[PDB]
DNA sequence: ACACACTCTCCAATTCTCTAA
């Protein structure tokens, strides 16, 4: 048979990706705050992340301050203009550091499957409108404010899938989505060609929680002879149910644009 | 094939899930066998074993479906209740099969009045709202309360994809 | 049958569409100059030879067009006669 | 220049110095835990008595 | 059939419990394993099912089997451990035949499974289809085995090896030795197992870490910790250093190469010398990025993307064009270039080495691997003390060898040498370059003449069968031979040996190197331009020189140099330096202009000069621009001096007598 | 029946190899 290997496979690597990923390692071992009360080293991640091991939390937060004098700035510069590119890189930073430190945080009787941080932001120098967003600042940090009005059910997002082929005895694993549902090219057993009749495997595949919410301007903000502008919010992990209607809520994140799928 | 294993060799799961191991021929196998062994033999405290006083009575009314509490599935073999709060879409078949012998055993030729028995669990004890549903929970067994806002009508579907159906609403 | 490929080939180097104009013009057309840039005199040399090779055979890319030239240059006896009678040309 | 040598690392080897509650529940009570079926054949033996 | 085969897999897990369990009287939550009985006849039959059966029809099924039933992580292991454990307990303190016994037969299995792995057009089809999985399986196997109470099975396997220390070399049975060759066996596979390659059969046109497998467990920085953790190179630094006394050097001195080639294979040197700094480096990179981000902006236009008019161009003979776009109106270099880029065609494109893991012959290496700091000043000890203590010794032991044995060698042992020799030469040259501390003794063994003699022989024979891999890594060792050189000779037999290294067929080889160049991958380009920039500096050391050097300068030289440099995007700062030092050579020196009139270099400046290319202030641009002003200076000279030329400066140069003596120039 | 998506097939363009002047 024609065997042959991918010998051209060596990929590509973005240099920024991974000093930005060992930098970020670096601030979160030591940026070394002093006490509240004297002057002793505190290192207070570090502390975070032990009081994560203590209670089996799944998030961390970050004082958007604390990253802006470390280093120059320029870290803060890079996380903060380019989020989405940068996002990926600060988790595999912060798995290495939770490794170190509370191995058993990594995991989620048989094989347990891998536990999936989230990094949170917080203080950030100010706060935008629902009119101010403009497609300049896509793909950045942003801090919004308004006021709910509508709420949706929470519902299983789909994360990573896998599938299996019905002509043959094959599996293929950790196929990713973004935002539609996706299937495999390919049947990766070379003696079988079909494409169809995959199903997808519910046990092996994993899910996110997703909600989406629903927001207007502030009334006391609106300008002269002007009526209120609205927005969608999407809320996912130990995040949703937070919202009620009628409230008045602050929100952090990223600007995205999405398809018409 | 023809060894079986030990109530205590259950203790370990040896595959890397559980529903890969309840799967396998000899678990199941195992599983059955002392399904079939907890059916027969469980008491009250004056004796009078419960459970074939009730496929007693499944006989006397004609019917389907077979009852089993929760409480005493877990006063013994404890490991078995941990599997079907686990994975029920597995437990739920081979403790029906176990069941349609148990009722035979009382009433042969019972396949002539019903071909399958259904196996209801009752007092399972952990209750949710529909507020606490998350994915962690899918494909697990769950017990919640609410009111019934409205119903549809009863239609044929059906069963096997010579043909057979069912009910459903 | 199918319609067959057409190619650069050393019939059209030779007509007079082709070689020759450039040897009746290039001494007119490209200019060197020490008053700008070694970029920019570069990048003067290059126009001629850019416009000449589209109006010849516009099928393929520039670099292509030289590449492909390559190999008719070497194999034609034909063409290498025409070669060694220009440089015959100056030894007389 | 160094040796490493085999009798040092010999002697220097040896010398050098909610269902949280109900899974343990049920884990612990697991590890704790024909005349038997009388009672079965019994209640089916009294449709015949009575 | 599948119920056969399910019959021995279900054979095979009666023995997985057969072999014991853990005690369930204990009140311990969990205790240790306990022991079964038939052991011995279970560890015997499983390594029957290995050898007996699976080797003689040449499956890979059984370690599927095992693999299914999880053997190596849930019962050797545990054997192993409690055994270290329980004689170390014993040890502090200061029928037990057969606890040995059971010790040393779970490590023979361990050592089986994590065996590396081959694929040939001989493998039988069941391996060729259970390549990809069991794959799988070992990096699993490499992710437990460093794993388990931070990777102490490690020092069970030395243990082993020190009861073989023991006693004296005199008293030594060859059962006795084959223990010590395999603890080193053993070392050999852990380090070896690696993320795979993907294969497929190639019958039409058209990740494998498992779920529970991810790159920190697999790292080699995971490895060095490992190892310094549980005492490893101690144990490899006193074995290697006491070789030359009286150690049977036959059985010991091969895998301990093996062992140091597999993790110095995948280390640039540079890395482990320096030469807040992360963030300082991170930040002058964010420059360079926006850098970029200007060189995209200054070909971006200001209004919409359909707010764009249309243009045309009239040619000479008022021959008319159609371009579109807004920045088209003002930039005829962007029109010129926007023209020819429509067009569809691209001709076709040719394509050397196979069956060797990956390794400095075919990947770029411009791309580091990366280190704690711990372990960055462990490794950099282990290495120095290595080639302080070990170097000279373990290479005249190995040399000596394969002078003997060189007829019946494969190519996996050929590779090995010379990506050993080369990687420590170069190492000792550099850190000496750096301090005073160090030394060039260190590594003088490589000079003497019989390893001189058996480079050479391994880069001829390679040579004259096509062999082109072992070509590839015979010409990187030589290349290091001879930078050593001229080492010494900056400071009595070295000229001697450089007599002799430069006899008459070995310029014919040397000469012939950088012409086949053309049609490789650009690695073997980029060694063939080192070596001879390495060979030409020597013999101009010298004070035979013209000779030597009319031989070089031709047409496939200079054809090979032009296809290397237009890939400059992917090169090095230093590779033009050397390329430009050549084209400097031949033209100003040896005065032979006519070569590099031809119009693909041409384009070729223009693309780097331009603001495109190499940045405005980047080392190069000096060179390329001090070459190009005198580059355009002779051609105008010759164009006026005879128009010929025009049409000359698109073919080859012409060979014929009468002519061409004129032509050239 | 009228634009599309996808599959199948044959034929000649191209490069590689061997031989002799
Ligand atoms: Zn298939």
């Amino acid at each position: 048979f024609k065997s042959r290997a991918l010998n051209h496979v060596k990929k590509v690597d973005d240099v920024t990706g991974e000093k930005v990923r060992e930098a970020f390692e670096q601030f979160l071992e030591d940026f070394s705050v002093q006490s509240t009360d004297t002057g002793e080293v505190e290192k207070v991640y570090r502390a975070q992340i032990e009081f994560m091991k203590i209670y089996d939390l799944n998030t961390i937060y970050i004082d958007y301050q604390h990253l802006s004098m470390r280093e120059n700035g320029a870290l803060a510069m890079a996380i903060s203009e380019q989020y989405y590119r940068f996002l990926p890189f600060l988790q595999k930073g912060l798995r290495r550091v939770v490794r170190k430190y509370a191995p058993e945080l990594l995991n989620t009787s048989p094989e347990q499957t891998e536990r999936v941080f989230q990094i949170s932001f917080f203080n950030l120098p100010t706060v935008h409108r629902i009119r101010d967003i403009r497609s300049e600042k896509i793909g950045s940090l942003l801090s919004i404010s308004g006021t709910v009005t509508r709420t949706s059910e929470v519902r299983p997002e789909l994360y990573k899938a896998s599938f299996t082929c019905d002509m043959c005895r094959a599996i293929v694993d950790n196929v990713e989505q973004s935002f539609k549902y996706t299937e495999p090219t390919f049947c990766p057993n070379p003696s079988c060609e079909n494409r169809a009749f995959w199903t997808l495997n519910v046990t092996r595949s994993r899910f996110l929680d997703w909600q989406k919410v629903r927001i207007q301007e502030n009334a006391n903000e609106i300008p002269t002879g002007s009526m209120p502008r609205t927005l969608d919010v999407i809320l996912r992990g130990d995040s949703v149910e937070r919202a009620k209607p009628g409230d008045r809520c602050k929100f952090t994140g990223v600007e995205i644009v999405v398809p018409d799928v | 094939l023809r060894e079986e294993l030990t109530l205590e060799s259950l203790s370990n799961v040896k595959a890397n899930s559980y529903s890969e191991w309840i799967t396998q021929p000899n678990v199941s196998r195992t599983i059955a066998r002392e399904l079939k062994s907890f059916l027969l033999e469980y008491t009250d405290e004056t004796g009078r074993s419960v459970y074939g006083a009730r496929i007693r009575t499944l006989g006397e009314m004609n019917s389907e479906s077979l009852e089993v509490n929760y409480r005493h599935l877990a006063e013994s073999k404890a490991i078995l209740a941990l599997f079907l709060a686990k994975c029920p879409e597995e437990m739920l078949k081979i403790f029906d099969l176990v069941a349609m012998e148990a009722t035979e055993l009382h009433y042969p030729d019972y396949a002539r009045i019903h071909s399958e028995i259904h196996v209801r669990i009752s007092d399972f004890p952990t209750i949710y709202s529909l507020r606490e549903l998350r994915e962690s929970n899918l494909s697990s067994l769950v017990r919640v309360t609410g009111v019934v806002t409205r119903r549809t009508g009863v239609f044929p579907q059906l069963k096997y994809v010579k043909t057979v159906y069912r009910n459903y609403q | 049958k199918r319609r067959p490929q057409v190619k650069l080939t050393a019939e059209k180097l030779l007509s007079d569409k082709g070689l020759p104009y450039v040897l009746k013009n290039a001494h007119k057309r490209i200019r060197i100059s020490s008053k700008k840039n070694s970029y920019d005199n570069l990048s003067n040399i290059i126009q001629f030879y850019q416009l000449w090779a589209h109006e010849l055979f516009p099928k393929a890319k520039f670099k292509d067009f030289m590449k492909i030239c390559q190999t008719v240059g070497k194999t034609d006896p034909v063409l290498r006669e025409y070669r060694v009678s220009l440089f015959r040309d100056e030894m007389g | 220049k160094k040796f490493f040598s085999k009798e040092s690392f010999l002697a220097d080897f040896d010398d050098s110095s909610d269902h949280n509650v109900l899974l343990n529940t049920l884990r612990k009570a697991s590890r704790k835990q024909n005349p038997k079926s009388s009672a079965f054949f019994e209640s089916m033996v009294e449709d015949i008595i009575e | 059939a599948d119920f056969s085969l399910t019959v021995l897999r279900a054979r095979i897990a009666l023995l997985a419990t057969a072999i014991g369990g853990p005690d369930y009287t204990s009140q311990i939550d969990p205790p240790p394993y306990k022991l079964g009985d038939d052991c011995l006849a279970c560890l015997k039959d499983l390594k029957r099912w290995f050898k007996l059966v699976d080797d003689q029809q040449k499956r890979w099924d059984v370690a599927m089997a095992v693999a299914e039933y999880r053997i190596l992580t849930d019962d050797l292991l545990p054997i192993l451990i409690d055994w270290e454990n329980k004689c170390s307990l014993a040890a502090k303190l200061a029928n037990k035949a057969y606890y040995d016994k059971i010790a040393l037969n779970c490590l023979q299995l361990l050592v089986l499974m994590t065996w590396p792995l081959i694929v040939t057009e001989q493998s039988s089809s069941n391996q060729i289809t259970l390549y990809g999985e069991l794959k799988k399986h070992q990096l699993v196997y490499k992710k437990t085995i460093l794993s388990m109470e931070s990777g102490k099975v490690l020092r069970a396997a030395i243990r082993l090896a020190l009861d073989v220390i023991k006693i004296d070399r005199l008293s030594r049975t060859p059962r006795d030795n084959m223990v010590l060759k395999l603890v080193l066996n053993f070392f050999r596979n852990v380090i070896a197992i690696e993320p795979g390659e993907f294969t497929i059969n190639t019958k039409k046109s058209m990740d494998t870490l498992p779920p529970n497998v991810s790159m920190d467990d697999i790292s080699l920085n995971t490895v060095i910790s490992s190892f310094h953790k549980n005492k490893v190179f101690g144990f490899l630094l006193t074995l290697t250093s006491s070789l030359s006394k009286e150690f049977d050097q036959d059985f010991i001195n091969i895998p301990l190469l093996e062992i140091m080639f597999y993790f110095t294979k995948d280390v640039n040197q540079e890395l482990l010398f320096p030469r807040t700094s992360a963030g300082f480096e991170l930040s002058k990179l964010l420059q360079k990025e926006h850098q970029m981000r200007k060189n995209v902006i200054k070909h971006t236009s200001a209004r919409h993307s359909r707010f764009g008019g249309l243009l045309s161009i009239q040619t000479p003979d008022k021959t008319r064009l159609t371009v579109s776009g807004s920045q088209a109106l003002v930039d005829e270099k962007i029109a010129l270039q926007k023209l020819d880029d429509s067009k569809k065609w691209n001709k076709r494109i040719i394509k050397a080495a196979e069956g060797l893991p990956n390794s400095l012959l075919n990947s770029q290496t411009g791309k580091a691997i990366f280190f704690t700091e711990s372990n960055g000043k462990h490794f950099k000890e282990f290495i120095n003390n290595f080639i302080d203590s070990g170097f000279n010794i373990l290479l005249h032991s190995v040399t000596n060898y394969f002078t003997t044995e060189q007829d019946r060698m494969v190519t996996l042992e050929q590779v090995e040498y010379l990506l050993f020799f080369a990687w420590f030469v170069k190492y000792q040259l550099l850190r000496s370059k750096i301090d005073n501390s160090a030394d060039i003794k260190q590594v003088s063994e490589a000079l003497k003449e019989v390893t001189f003699i058996l480079v050479s022989s391994l880069l001829r024979s390679a040579y004259d069968l096509k062999n082109w891999t072992v070509t590839h890594a015979g010409m990187i060792a030589f290349n290091e031979l001879l930078n050593l050189v001229s080492r010494t000779k900056a400071a009595t037999d070295i000229e001697f040996i450089v007599s002799r290294l430069f006899s008459d067929e070995r310029i014919q080889l040397l000469s012939n190197l950088p012409k086949i160049g053309s049609k490789y991958s650009l690695q073997f380009m980029k060694s063939c331009i080192e070596l001879t920039h390495s060979v030409l500096k020597v013999l101009e050391q010298y004070s035979n020189f013209q000779k030597v050097q009319a031989n070089y300068m031709t047409e496939p030289v200079i054809e090979t140099y032009i296809n290397f440099l237009e890939r400059f995007r992917e090169l090095e700062d230093d590779s033009i330096k050397k390329v430009f030092s050549f084209f400097h050579r031949v033209f100003v020196q040896a005065k032979e202009q006519a070569l590099l009139f031809r119009f693909d270099l041409i384009i070729l400046l223009r693309e780097m000069l331009s603001p495109d290319g190499l940045d405005r202030m980047s080392r190069s641009r000096k060179y390329v621009s001090q070459f190009s002003d005198y580059f355009l200076a002779r051609l105008k000279k010759r164009l006026k001096k005879s128009p010929a030329w025009f049409v000359g400066l698109l073919f080859p140069p012409l060979h014929n007598s009468e002519v061409g003596f004129y032509q050239r120039y």
